[PDB]
RNA sequence: CAAGUCUGGGCUAAGUGGUAAAGGAUGUGGCGCCGCGAAGACAGCCAGGAGGUUGGCUUAGAAGCAGCCAUCCUUUAAAGA
């Protein structure tokens, strides 16, 4: 809640992490927001008691959030001007750029592509660190645009108005319309399952999983179990614990691994601008 | 499906029966189970 | 001292290993699951690939039996036509063939299980197998 | 939707839906045809609605044929409004149907296909339907 | 509340009559045309209801039975890719 008891809290666990090790407390280091390791659902329940009561911390208990990306669909290619002449440091930037969506997996991936050298020497490390920058906040709401390939073709410069700088906006500019627009998609987090289950409860198993988004690979059964593989969106794959166990009657257990990053049905598109 | 303006069958184990004035509509889904009104 | 069985896997060639369904449904059977990739192997050590029926019955003494068919009507088909795969859409798209002779050479091939003990019927159950993967038969 | 391009009116009157038909009550095209038997203004949108839903219904299907054509100016003074003032602005369009007249008709399709189609379409529209085969359509020239 | 609880033939079973629409319905009467007809029909009982073949493509897997096509053969008294 309030940072006030972000602090309880604190010691929440300083104490309680002691006190009980069977769990582990986790600050996502991408954004702020901190896990709590369970072992099941009413574990994380009787701590939520403990926590909240005995502490009388009063925060709050949601879900996890989903590691998001960016990207675009067809590729671009715009002007990256900036030039400002009024009387000295004339700030002088400006180039043309290559984008083109590369294999969801592809990475970033940028390409010299001056002749003889109207784009100087010097200036393109911090076109770059422009650009790479840039990369930082969607264009659609603000996540890792990535897997993509940019070429730097062209762009000029000024004798005595260009900067370092003055390159990496304008540089930083040019992709900060590349992706605007060639059509952003947002790409999401895929994870790699496998259920160890009795082809007893498997039916429902294979049901439940496929009305969660995700789509089957597999199963090689063992012993007198059965194993399934598949992949699964984190946003469609909440509590699972609770989920399976319960199609289960607790016979059941799971693994997850995560794999790549893909684009959502537009349907999810819409959703999740909010 | 129960109450309705518009009564039909929804499967060929569904029968429009009509005891009581009534037209009711029955079938081994109690889902079909219908009645004119 | 599970129950008994008239078993019918499937169980294609060469791949004999004690993992299912070979496991779970001769796990009542005692089946020495490893005394076929040898008998088996051996007979369709001839042939290589394509599936082979197989019927493994138990009983109480805790033995296995088991006797095998043979290979998919359409696979004999597929290698006599360069073919792999069959046409996706039957009938508008021949992709290969089988002439008059080939169709009545196959017939030989699996008579002893069909039905008909001729060939101009035999031979009618391969020429019906061509349209069903679109391979038109020469004549 | 459908409309005229140019007009020498964009208002005129009102008049009135007789028996008849005067013409285009025969089939002459497709196969099957759906015809009015109550007489009635459609407007665009019903039409529309509908030859949607009857090519929607059929997803690959034959020809679709539309034999009536709206061209009349539907009035409307705005709300809120009292009378006189002169006339009122255009609303939409409709075609003025009457009994007899051929509506729609398709043509290429199994009968249990346009016998479906069809009888959706008359769901779309105001007035009962009934669905003509093509027997003595001949001459009608 | 004056003059037929008049006469012959038919319909309606909701008080319809005794004021409402699309759209629904084995309502109840009545005409029609057109098939099967005792070398056994309709409901009907017990029967058999198969083998190529898990058709081919596709799919994680489709085996009559997601879905595309395709729909031949078979032993028959008959059994659909």
């Amino acid at each position: 809640k309030t940072k006030a008891d972000q602090e309880k809290l604190s010691q929440a666990l300083a104490r309680l992490a002691e006190e009980d090790p069977t769990f582990r407390v986790s600050t996502h280091p991408e954004t702020g927001q901190t896990i709590i390791s369970g072992m099941g659902e009413l574990h994380l329940e009787i701590i939520v008691d403990r926590l909240k009561r005995e502490f009388k911390v009063d925060a709050n208990v949601g879900k996890p959030q989903v590691a998001y990306r960016e990207t675009i669909t067809k590729p671009v290619d715009v002007e990256g001007k900036f030039i400002r002449q009024t009387g000295g440091r004339g700030q002088y930037g400006h180039v043309k750029i290559k984008v083109e969506p590369l294999p969801r997996g592809s990475g970033f991936e940028f390409v010299n592509a001056i002749v003889g050298g109207v784009i100087p020497k010097e200036y393109i490390p911090a076109v770059q660190k422009g650009i790479e920058e840039a990369m930082q906040s969607g264009p659609l709401i603000g996540f890792p645009v990535v897997d993509i390939k940019v070429t730097l073709y062209d762009g000029s410069y000024h004798e005595v108005d260009s900067s370092e700088m003055a390159f990496k906006i304008a540089g930083s500019m040019a992709i900060k319309e590349a992706v605007q627009k060639g059509d952003p998609v947002i790409l999401e987090p895929i994870m790699r399952v496998e259920v160890t289950t009795p082809e007893e409860y498997m039916g429902d198993v294979i049901g439940d999983l496929n009305a969660r988004r995700g789509q089957i690979l597999g199963m090689e059964p063992r012993g007198n179990a059965q194993v399934i593989r598949a992949f699964v969106p984190l946003a469609e794959m909440f509590g699972y614990a609770t989920d399976l166990r319960s199609k289960t009657q607790g016979r059941g257990s799971f693994v997850m691994f995560f794999d790549h990053y893909q684009e959502v049905p537009k349907q999810v598109q819409e959703k999740l601008i909010k | 499906m129960k109450v309705r303006a518009s009564v039909k069958r929804i499967c060929d184990k569904c029968k429009v029966i009509r005891r009581h004035g009534r037209v009711y509509v029955i079938c081994e889904n109690p889902k079909h189970k219908q009645r004119q009104g | 001292k599970k129950v008994v069985a008239v078993v019918k896997l499937q169980l294609p060639a060469g791949k004999a290993t004690p993992a299912p369904p070979v496991g779970p449904a001769l796990g009542q059977h005692g089946a020495n699951i490893m005394e076929f990739v040898k008998a088996f192997n051996a007979a369709t050590a001839n042939m290589g690939d394509a599936i082979v029926p197989v019927e493994i019955t138990i009983y109480a003494d805790r033995s296995f039996t088991f006797v095998t068919k043979t290979p998919p009507a359409s696979y004999l088909i597929r290698k006599a036509a360069g073919l792999e795969k069959g046409a996706h859409k039957p009938g508008r798209e021949k992709v290969g063939r089988i002439t008059w002779e080939q169709v009545l050479e196959i017939a030989k091939q699996k008579m002893p299980d069909l039905n008909t003990t001729d060939l101009e019927a035999a031979a009618r159950m391969i020429a019906g197998s061509a349209r069903s993967m679109g391979v038109e038969v020469v004549g | 939707m459908l409309m005229p391009r140019r007009m020498k009116y964009r208002k005129q009157q009102r008049g009135r839906l007789k028996g008849a038909t005067k013409g285009g009550d025969y089939v002459a095209f497709g196969d099957y045809g759906l015809v009015a038997l109550e007489p009635a203004w459609i407007t665009a949108q019903q039409i529309e609605a509908a030859r949607v839903a009857m090519v929607r219904h059929f997803r690959r299907g034959g020809k679709i044929f539309i034999r009536i054509f709206p061209d009349k100016p539907y009035t409307k003074k705005p709300l809120e409004v009292r009378m006189g003032k002169g006339k009122g602005n255009v609303e939409g369009y409709v075609a003025v149907v009457k009994p007899g007249r051929v509506m729609f008709e398709v043509a290429g399709v199994t009968e249990e296909q346009a016998m479906e189609a069809l009888r959706i379409a008359g769901h779309k529209l105001p007035i009962k339907t009934k669905i003509v085969r093509r027997d003595a359509y001949d001459e009608a020239q």
